[PDB]
């Protein structure tokens, strides 16, 4: 009972109006194209005619009403590839939430799957529960897999919430879309049966709080540079401070030297002009919040951020718990220190920025994430 | 798997023994020997005296 | 076993895996070197008992 | 790089006569290996290497 | 300032001429923990760090790559470098590498310096089955290919054959013709990997 | 250099203490000198370690029992009452890893004839991996001994 | 794992004719890594010699390589002679004997 591209669901044909309406032309071109190549209904020669249509200069609408009126639902296939494009389109509407990928003692298993046989075996383990339809992309920008995962049930039949996986090229972390129903538990634990195929693999979740793109998941947890330094450290993740050793040496640091500031160290901010040292202050907060030289939004946008500082004074365990909000936390940070409310003499590095997206406490100087 | 291993077992072992009959010396050097012997038995001789 | 068979109670006729012919390789192939050698450790010390006087 | 044993293969001995049979080339470099060792232990004990190192120190 | 810089030269393509090596053991200060002593003005650093710059140099282009950098930080109450910020993509995995070497605690150079040069082979083992695949792409023996972030899944082509590599370290293990001598010509291939090169021309001649 | 753009076109060799010249000559061949100058050091520091753990040896097993190098320093041949241990350490340098692997074989000899190799290979690679290489070495000597255990 | 008690027995012989298999194909791997080793081996000093010489002459190099020991030693007994017969003194002759002492030492 594993459904074809060929079946059609009963779903609302305005929804999938609202849903059209939001994509440009040449995509618009480039589907009724591939629709027609693998089904058609209703050769070249009717390729022209929307080749003359899109010459002309129309509307949307009318495009649109075309490709509804010439198919009429069209196929779950076809709702795949409008929901993922309209998925590469507007990456900002959706919540995506990382999970790491363990085996046997706890060393972590990079997938290394392959799109042709995954496919196939992940919907014949799907198939044995419920009626469902998967769909696995490429991501033209970003070097990851996007598998869309949907659902059905009987009251014809009525459709669910499609389950997103993004499997990244060559990583450990596995991101999927934020649900906690049992169909999410279900497609997650059959993923986690099928990626393995020579010995088990589990899903233990790495973090509990959801982050908003792909891109800032990707930048964060995936294949990357960023993927640890993310703050202070950000200078090492790109190395711009440093060439090759088969460079110049005439147009290197130690012998051009850096303009620098003397730091204060006594307790001199509690008691409160020269645009150079003021440019140098910026230069300053600039350095400490991210990596060299808008304006105030870091490189990851971090939606929700819970610290705890266990520190120990004459044996005597004192917590706090910071907790923060907002659209970019980090950012809004940086523009408070800006405006000399925060001395950035004593920022500490787990508030600066690094390890970000990750809630977790502190015992003893060292950071340390949560379950 | 265990043919082309003995194929280039057997292309291996052909290289060697075309390398076996390039230091092949049939000679008398074991007169020549003695002489190293006895000229090595001098120089120990003229260490000892030094 | 090998206590038992070194005292109350192994032989090697037949080598499916040995070691003995690598380190005959090495000690050709320094005996017969043309840049340290043997020979051209004596072609060292005639040109530094030449240079001694 | 250790000499790495044989894989375990539940109570079956190492019968080296068949897997020598299997692979029946490595007579030839046994017997090609004794005689590359033989003229090379002839060119050896023929330069006094041994008489030669050990007289010197 | 002349003759010191002079000095400052020779200091700096000494520096170049040790870097070249590929290993590298910079000095590094956290800029948080810089405590004052307060008993002379001096300043003391409380937690000492000390960075490794990990350098693979290519062979294809001459050039070296961009440089990854691990560094480590001494624990409080422990006498021991633990793992602060590493900059290593994270199929190669650091932090079981990290726990693996000497037990898990580290103390002396050396020691972490054996942890540095395991993640240097595994570095220059990639980068070099990314070369080799590389420099088959341009002497043009094999069409259009994909490549992943670690070269370890390669899918290319040949005058009419779709194969498919997954190649373990340095060695090719799994391989794949798709499009009985299919069986021979794959395992046929299979085995190391300049081997792979020289057994192309043997059947595209 | 190219100095700008920066790129290595040639680079060469000057002149070799002639005492690694012959074991050099297969590596400076392969054109990439970073593994040339890791595997000089790599080579200078297992040629310390392995003089190191025979000088060790030597000195633990000088007062009992006979002893005597062998070719260059690549094995070690200590004796008995007779009954004679050969153990191997061979430094391969790499060519057609890139790092110069070691190798460690060990040999027996009852007076009679050479002992069977599979079994001794086994336990010296099971006695290496449970023990260790500095106290390995020891417990297979005193295995070899057998004079009480 | 292992096991109409005919095929059962066909089966148990099949797979212990597959176990000499995947056993013989180690033993092959590794022996094959060892000979690929030892001529690696042979010809880097076979290179080395043609380097050398630069005559093709690696066949009359080991005829005649006791003939250039035997005049190399004979050069060496002339010169220890000399030594004995012209220095005669308790610092140069000790100088030079332990100058031939780190020359043929290492």
């Amino acid at each position: 009972l594993r459904l074809e591209d060929n079946y059609v669901p009963t779903s609302d044909t305005l929804v999938v109006f609202k849903q059209l309406m939001k994509l440009p032309v040449t995509v618009l071109y480039d589907l009724t194209l591939s629709w027609f190549a693998k089904f058609g209904g209703s050769i070249y020669l009717l390729t022209e005619t929307l080749d003359l249509l899109i010459e002309k200069g129309v509307r949307r609408n009318v495009i649109v009403n075309r490709i509804l009126y010439v198919y009429w639902g069209l196929n779950v296939f076809q709702l795949a590839e409008i929901d993922c494009h309209l998925m590469i389109s507007k990456p900002e509407k959706f919540k995506w939430l990382p999970s790491k990928a363990l085996r046997g003692d706890g060393k972590p298993y990079v997938v290394k799957l392959q799109p042709a046989k995954f496919i196939e075996n992940l919907q014949t383990d799907l198939a044995k529960i419920y009626h469902c339809h998967v769909y696995m992309f490429k991501h033209p920008s970003l070097p990851v897999l996007i598998t869309r995962i949907q659902l059905f049930d009987s009251n014809p039949l009525i459709s669910r919430r499609p389950y997103y996986v993004a499997f990244p090229l060559n990583s450990p972390i596995i991101f999927h879309s934020v649900d906690k129903d049992i169909y999410a538990r279900l497609v997650l634990q059959s993923i986690s049966r099928t990626i393995s195929e020579r010995e088990t693999i589990i899903f233990k979740p790495v973090q509990k709080i959801p982050v908003k793109s792909i891109h800032n998941i990707m930048t964060l947890l995936g294949p990357s540079r960023f993927a640890e330094s993310m703050g202070p450290w950000e200078c090492y993740a790109s190395a711009n401070f440093e060439r090759s050793p088969l460079h110049d040496y005439k147009k290197h640091q130690g012998l051009t030297g850096k303009k620098v500031m003397v730091r204060e160290f006594d307790d001199s901010f509690l008691n409160d002009e020269e645009p150079e040292i003021r440019r140098l202050r910026l230069e300053k907060n600039m350095i400490k919040f991210k990596g060299s030289a808008s304006r105030y939004s870091s490189l990851v946008p971090i939606e929700k951020v819970g610290f705890t500082l266990k520190n120990e004074i004459n044996s005597r365990i004192i917590t706090i718990k910071l907790k923060f909000n907002g659209n970019d936390i980090f950012g809004g940070l940086h523009e408070l220190c800006d405006k000399n409310l925060i001395n950035i003499d004593k920022v500490p590095g787990w508030l600066a920025g690094e390890n970000g997206s990750f809630s977790g406490t502190i015992m003893n100087g060292d950071f340390q994430r949560e379950q | 798997r265990l043919q082309i291993l003995d194929d280039a077992i057997q292309e291996k072992t052909s290289e060697l023994a075309e390398f076996e009959n390039m230091v092949r010396s049939p000679s008398a050097g074991d007169n020549a020997i003695p002489g190293l012997l006895q000229i090595i038995q001098s120089y120990i001789n003229l260490l000892e005296e030094n | 076993d090998l206590t038992s068979t070194l005292l109350g109670k192994d032989s090697e006729d037949d080598s499916i895996r040995d070691d003995s012919n690598i380190l005959d390789i090495a000690h050709f192939v320094d005996l017969m070197d043309p840049y340290n050698g043997l020979l051209k450790k004596i072609n060292k010390i005639n040109e530094n008992l030449s240079n001694e006087l | 790089m250790l000499n790495d044993p044989i894989k375990s293969t539940a109570d079956v001995r190492l019968d080296k006569e068949e897997v020598l049979s299997l692979l029946p080339s490595l007579k030839e470099y046994t017997k090609k290996s004794k005689e590359l060792k033989e003229t090379m232990g002839q060119m050896i004990s023929d330069s006094h290497e041994e008489e030669i190192k050990e007289v010197f120190v | 300032s002349t003759s010191d810089r002079s000095e400052l030269e020779d200091y700096i393509v000494l520096e170049n001429v040790y870097r070249m090596f590929g290993i590298t053991f910079f000095p590094l200060v956290d800029p948080i923990d810089l405590k004052i002593k307060d008993a002379s003005g001096e300043i003391f650093v409380d937690r000492e760090m000390l960075g490794i710059r990990l350098e693979v140099f290519s062979e294809r282009t001459s050039q070296f790559e961009k440089p990854h950098y691990v560094l480590l930080k001494k624990r409080i109450k422990s006498n021991s470098w633990f793992l602060f910020k590493h900059t290593i993509p994270s199929f190669i995995d650091v932090q079981g590498i990290f726990d693996d070497t000497n037990g898990g605690l580290v103390i002396s150079h050396d020691d972490a310096y054996l942890f540095a040069k395991r993640v240097f082979l595994q570095l220059v083992e990639v980068q070099k089955r990314r070369q080799i695949f590389k420099d088959l792409e341009a002497k043009k023996i094999i069409h259009d290919l994909d490549l992943d972030l670690e070269s370890s899944m390669v899918s290319f082509f040949v005058k009419d054959i779709k194969v498919e590599l997954f190649v373990k370290q340095n060695e090719i293990v799994s391989c794949s013709i798709l499009d009985n001598n299919k069986s021979k010509w794959e395992i046929a291939l299979l085995g190391s990997l300049d081997d792979l090169e020289l057994k192309l021309n043997h059947s595209f001649a | 250099y190219k100095f700008e753009d920066s790129t290595l076109l040639k680079w060469e060799i000057l002149r070799i203490s002639t005492n690694v010249r012959l074991k050099a000559k297969q590596l400076l061949a392969t054109r990439n000198f970073q593994k040339c100058l890791l595997s000089l050091y790599e080579f200078d520091k297992i040629k310390s370690k392995k003089t190191g753990i025979f000088q060790n040896l030597i000195n633990l097993l000088k007062r009992k029992t006979r002893c005597y190098l062998m070719n260059n320093s690549d094995s070690l041949i200590v004796e008995r009452v007779t009954i004679k241990l050969q153990i191997n350490f061979i430094i391969t340098m790499p060519g057609e890893c890139f790092l110069p692997m070691s190798k460690i074989s060990i040999a027996l000899w009852k007076g009679g004839e050479r002992f069977n190799q599979i079994d001794l290979d086994e336990i010296c690679y099971g006695l290496i991996k449970e023990y260790g290489v500095k106290t390995g070495l020891k417990e297979i000597c005193n295995v070899c001994l057998f004079p009480d255990m | 794992p292992q096991m109409d008690l005919k095929v059962l027995s066909e089966y148990s012989n099949l797979r212990k004719d597959l176990i000499l298999k995947c056993q013989a194909l180690q033993i092959g791997e590794s022996k094959l890594s060892d000979i690929l080793s030892q001529t690696n081996s042979i010809n880097s000093l076979t290179t080395s010699i043609k380097e050398a010489s630069e005559d093709d002459d690696i066949s009359e190099y080991f005829a005649t390589y006791n003939g250039k020991l035997v005049v190399a030693l004979e050069e060496m007994k002339l010169l220890l002679e000399e030594a004995v017969k012209t220095f005669g003194n308790s610092p140069e002759k000790r100088e030079k004997i332990k100058k031939i002492l780190s020359e043929l030492k290492k």
